[PDB]
């Protein structure tokens, strides 16, 4: 077995070098973190410690914050 | 018992043994159930009456599940829909989940409890906000050993303004003294239009990682509040601070945020400042206030200022570093 986590949306903001991206795991999440990994929404990816496993290659991902998802926030996000 | 008193849920599922599990959970519970089998009949019960809460499963219908979620938003219904899936559609539960959809569960009925959690945080989101502060002291505590704080650092450091720039045809410079390198004093310019300029200052010091966060989220989207201030006029800096300890509240950003705020016309030859947390001075000398950081006091709920002249150099300075901002 494996979690299979999935990208709700994702958000890229040129004014920083960062990539919003609300997740589904067990809950819903917002992650910020290098915009280096792209994650498009519906991706379906495992979580590791520093580290994506989607399509059966681990991606280092650098991790800025982690959250609880906001409505609110999100939408702010979504509106840049 | 009488928690669900008066509550109008419909569940849409075409397993019957499924059917009557969740209606005898949601009656045991006291809510006025109505349930369908079919996602025609599923449609036409929405055309007749309102559900305060809606479930719906997008296994074996008789129209997806899912296109009845589109059917309802599109509407702007907007009604709350819990899904039903299994680890299978994955991404179907990721359409779903853009969709205005609240939660998921697996097909089988284990955690009922969770169940109950669920619909309850639903149907009383306020009441049941208490999830919501359990799940922010969880991410916080989690967001610590996940995070690269280093990494968030460094990127704020190179994400800093030019030493010198002309912008909204102003002359601009800012000299920091305080050790450089490490993210202390943090300041940001950006051009509302041809004539308008705003800026904001932050000591990053005081919040931690928190603060590179918010310094961050701020480079990410200040400009675009301070617009939406601006959108509902023919000024007003407090509201956008307000609105930015709001911010920083829904993301998971907790602790002290000094903070100053300001915004030049040029052709109004006006400069407004307001300041909670951080010192500073600015001519023809004033003393900005020191103010109450923001994510404390609730509001801070502070003053303002116009001096209107053309060429100013204000010195902002917090416990965390010094800077002398120009322009000409």
């Amino acid at each position: 077995p494996h979690m299979k986590w999935i990208v709700i949306d994702t958000v890229i903001q040129p004014t920083c070098g960062i990539s919003f991206s609300a997740i589904w795991g067990n809950m819903k999440m917002i992650i910020w973190y290098q915009s280096t990994i792209f994650l498009p929404p519906g991706s379906i990816f495992t979580p590791v410690k520093s580290g994506i496993i989607l399509k059966d290659k681990e991606y280092p991902i650098t991790i800025y914050h982690i959250a609880p998802f906001n409505k609110d926030l999100w939408s702010l996000l979504k509106s840049s | 018992t009488q928690p669900l008193v008066g509550k109008q849920i419909l569940i849409v599922e075409d397993e019957q043994v499924f059917r009557s599990l969740l209606d005898s959970w949601f009656s045991s519970l006291g809510a006025t159930t109505v349930l369908a089998a079919d996602g025609v009949d599923a449609l036409e019960l929405l055309g007749g009456f309102t559900p305060d809460l809606m479930i719906c499963d997008i296994a074996m219908p008789r129209m997806n599940g899912l296109k009845l979620l589109e059917h309802i938003r599109n509407r702007g219904d907007q009604t709350p829909v819990l899904v039903i899936s299994a680890t299978e559609n994955m991404a179907d539960i990721a359409k779903a989940l853009r969709l205005g959809v609240e939660d998921v569960l697996l097909k089988p009925v284990k955690d009922l409890n969770r169940l109950r959690e669920m619909v309850f945080a639903c149907l009383y989101p306020s009441m049941f906000n208490s999830r919501v502060e359990e799940e922010e002291r969880l991410f916080r505590d989690w967001d610590a050993m996940v995070d690269n704080p280093a990494a968030a650092a460094k990127l704020l450091q190179e994400l800093q303004p030019p030493v010198q720039q002309v912008i909204s045809h102003c002359r601009v410079n800012y000299r920091q003294l305080v050790a450089a390198d490490k993210p202390g004093l943090v300041l940001d310019i950006a051009a509302l239009s041809e004539n308008d300029l705003a800026f904001y200052c932050l000591d990053v010091t005081r919040a931690g990682h928190n603060g590179v966060l918010a310094a961050l989220l701020l480079r990410a989207l200040f400009n675009g509040l301070l617009q939406e201030q601006l959108a509902h006029q023919n000024p007003e800096l407090g509201a956008l601070l307000k609105q930015v300890n709001h911010l920083l509240r829904q993301a998971n950003l907790p602790g002290q945020f000094p903070l100053l705020v300001g915004y030049y016309h040029r052709e109004l030859k006006n400069l407004i400042l307001v300041s909670a947390g951080l010192n500073a001075t600015l001519g023809e000398q004033v003393q900005i206030s020191n103010g109450v950081p923001l994510g404390t006091l609730g509001n801070a709920y502070l003053n303002q200022l116009s001096q209107r002249c053309d060429a100013w150099q204000c010195q902002i300075w917090g416990t965390g570093g010094r800077l002398r901002l120009m322009l000409s």
